[PDB]
């Protein structure tokens, strides 16, 4: 069906590979300054909307923070995820 | 205009047995999150019980049952509606969400400070929240005169998370055998912390005057780096004096010290000799450090200065070799001196004023002896020198939570953007461990 | 790119990936025995890399600038107190 | 409609990224909610693009017109002389 995703994640976790991907992504985002950019954006958005309500603030921040990920980080980590999936999935 | 509290948890807390149940469960959830290995943590706290996805946004751990549910497909929200359990703990950060308010509960001290639940009446009556003005410890130190080599260093210590935790934990205070801030350096440093963060013509200079008084009693030069070394040695000496069994601990461990200095700032360098033929590491010598002094001549970047510090120098049959310096053990806080002051043989002094670019996050993997994983430090402090080796002036810049930088120029404390901070001529850099893969 | 047929059967078997996709019966509260057995863990400071590259007695604060310093001020003497030092001080 | 290595890889990355954003934003919003509840009259630290005024919006004080009372000798001492003064005074 479409529990493919959840079964692939289970494999990635159990094999040790999810940890690798997760840490690699975090190390890259941190070093390129994206973590601190998202924190700035968040503060700025709280000021703008005069609110600390999480649901409201997230709806303005998340779309922008997704787009702020550098091309290099995004396409490197996607390639690294594909390569792990190439080992375990059949295609047609 | 007044900010309000989640009305739902307030209602729950009208019953004291319920309040205690909530606080027990919050403590339990947080404990588990700090005591689960990464795989367990993914499979058991970050896996949605409805869709079974890992990290479908935040995953929340229910207060009232064992269910975990995701954000992105609104599965915890469905649980709160279906079953009536409206509270869950985010398994990334331990924060408590009200799914009726659609917000976190972040402004109740009891829940934030839940580990003291059993003592909360005593805590509440006998302590208060920091005052607005002192909450970040920001205050200037007057130049009293040619004392900016001391005050610049003190601002970096006072804004260092490890020292501030040490001091506020009362560890020195509980054990000190002198108990007087005009004699004990460590007691003087505690007094400065007291003044800057708590409550004890000019203001908030008392602890600093005490320290000068202590300094004198040892006895009174020019160099902020030398005062850094002086002051960390005093903190160590005071730990050793306060032990019951200093002789014995040294014999047993010897050359391991458990003081705040030696468990935070100390690493070690490995000096090695290696056969070019086969790469047999024949011979290593390990030596401790409290900071790394780097040559900057003809360089533009901090990573070039480290590359130079780390460079290779000068089977059948291993001794007829190459020498290399690398890091054997890293410290929790890495401190870097960029060597800028020359003292020539004719008694004259020269200042190297070269700009050296230094990063907000520093990866030390390429400098550790040995594949080395990413080991990434966050820049939190800079001391800058301006002018001549002897007739010059030190300023400190410290980063606090949220990422604002502050400039400390004697009594003047000002806000400064990161862009401007990164253009400073760094003399000392203070880096704190942030991520280890 | 290429369309997925499925997870390799061998991988399904090795890793026991077949899971009846009704709601889970797990409880996070069941983790407590294992958690009590387990030494303090960091979210992103790998325990095995810490043993290799840092001192065994290192003090470690994960994400020390995550939030402002968490303290309260003694009403008697005005000292700033770490949360874990308050009870002892009040004596 | 059509499930590929690339679409699943992108789903995996989006899980990692939205989680991390949702974490950062939650930490920001709770902290600010606390500060604003704790201090209803909270002010930002003053920022001066021209680099003249301090965090309270004030000019640098002239440190040589200030004095400190020396507890060793009971005199007022000009603040910028205190360290020289102490050399002479503590020796007494
Ligand atoms: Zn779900
Ligand atoms: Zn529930
Ligand atoms: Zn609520
Ligand atoms: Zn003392
Ligand atoms: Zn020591
Ligand atoms: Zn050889
Ligand atoms: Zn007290
Ligand atoms: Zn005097």
């Amino acid at each position: 069906t479409a529990q493919l995703k959840s079964q692939i994640q289970q494999y990635l976790v159990e094999s040790g590979n999810y940890e690798l991907i997760s840490n690699e992504l975090k190390a890259r985002l941190l070093q390129e300054g994206w973590v601190d950019k998202v924190k700035d954006l968040t503060k700025s958005e709280m000021n703008i909307n005069e609110s600390t309500n999480f649901t409201q603030i997230l709806s303005t921040v998340e779309p922008k923070a997704l787009e702020m990920v550098s091309d290099s980080t995004r396409e490197t980590v996607l390639k690294q995820i594909r390569e792990f999936l190439e080992e375990i999935v059949d295609t047609q | 205009a007044a900010m309000s509290i989640c009305p739902h948890i307030q209602q729950v807390f009208q019953n004291e047995k319920s309040k205690d149940g909530v606080l027990k469960t919050c403590n339990a959830a947080r404990y588990i999150l700090n005591h689960s290995v990464p795989k367990e943590k993914f499979l058991n706290t970050m896996k949605c019980g409805t869709c079974h996805e890992i990290n479908s946004g935040a995953t929340f751990m229910c207060l009232q049952c064992g269910f975990c549910g995701c954000w992105n497909h609104s599965h915890f929200l469905s649980h709160s509606k279906q079953i009536g359990h409206i509270f869950g703990i985010n398994s990334n950060n331990g924060l408590l969400f009200c799914f009726k308010c659609e917000d976190y509960i972040g402004n109740i001290d009891l829940i934030n400070d839940a580990i003291l639940a059993k003592y909360w009446d005593d805590v509440c009556t006998k302590t208060m929240v920091p005052s607005m003005e002192r909450r970040d410890g920001l205050s200037g130190l007057i130049n009293m005169g040619n004392t900016c080599f001391m005050s610049s260093i003190l601002q970096c210590l006072i804004h260092n998370p490890y020292f501030i935790r040490h001091s506020m934990s009362q560890i020195h205070s509980n054990n000190c055998k002198v108990r007087s801030p005009d004699k004990c350096f460590s007691c003087a440093l505690d007094k400065i912390v007291h003044e800057l963060y708590g409550a004890l013509s000019t203001n908030r200079q008392t602890g600093f005057i005490y320290l000068l008084t202590c300094a004198w009693k040892i006895n009174q030069q020019q160099d902020a780096h030398e005062f850094w070394q002086f002051i960390i040695n005093q903190i160590h000496q005071s730990y050793v004096l306060d032990l019951p069994n200093a002789k014995e601990v040294s014999r047993a461990n010897n050359k391991q010290c458990e003081c705040i200095v030696h468990t935070v700032f100390e690493g070690s360098l490995e000096s090695s000799i290696v056969c070019p033929g086969c790469q047999n590491n024949s011979k290593t010598t390990i030596d401790p450090f409290l900071d790394l002094s780097l040559d900057i001549k003809d360089k533009k970047k901090l990573y070039e200065c480290l590359d130079s510090f780390h460079k290779k120098e000068q089977c059948g049959e291993c001794n007829s070799a190459i020498k290399q310096l690398g890091i054997h053990k890293l410290p929790s806080v890495l401190v870097l001196q960029l060597k800028r002051f020359e003292h020539l043989l004719n008694g004259s002094n020269r200042k190297l004023d070269d700009f050296i670019e230094f990063p907000t996050y520093l990866n030390m993997k390429n400098y550790c002896s040995t594949k080395v994983p990413d080991i990434i430090y966050e820049l939190i402090g800079i001391v800058s020198h301006k002018g001549t080796v002897n007739e010059g002036h030190y300023i400190a810049f410290c980063k606090i939570s949220g990422g604002q930088w502050f400039k400390f120029n004697d009594s003047m404390v000002s806000s400064i953007s990161q862009e401007e901070v990164l253009k400073e001529q760094a003399y000392l850099l203070f880096y704190t461990i942030r991520q280890v893969n | 790119d290429a369309e997925i047929k499925g997870i390799k059967p061998k991988v399904i078997e090795e890793y026991s990936l077949s899971q009846g996709s009704g709601p889970s019966n797990d409880s996070w509260k069941s983790l407590m025995s294992s958690a009590k057995d387990t030494p303090l863990q960091y979210d992103h400071m790998n325990r095995e890399s810490l043993k290799k590259y840092f001192n065994p007695n290192a003090q470690l604060i994960e994400d020390p600038l995550d939030k402002p310093i968490q303290y309260r001020v003694c009403e008697k003497c005005g000292k700033p107190l770490a949360l874990t030092a308050i009870v002892d001080h009040l004596e | 409609e059509t499930i590929t290595i690339d679409s699943i890889s992108n789903g995996i990355l989006n899980n990692l990224l939205t989680t991390l954003i949702q974490d950062i934003v939650a930490r920001e919003t709770t902290q600010q909610q606390l500060l604003k509840t704790r201090y209803p009259d909270l002010r930002s630290y003053y920022f001066d693009p021209n680099g003249s005024l301090d965090i309270n919006g004030l000019q640098k004080q002239q440190e040589s017109s200030q004095y400190i009372h020396c507890e060793n000798c009971g005199r007022d001492v000009s603040a910028n002389r205190l360290a020289a003064h102490l050399q002479r005074c503590l020796s007494r």
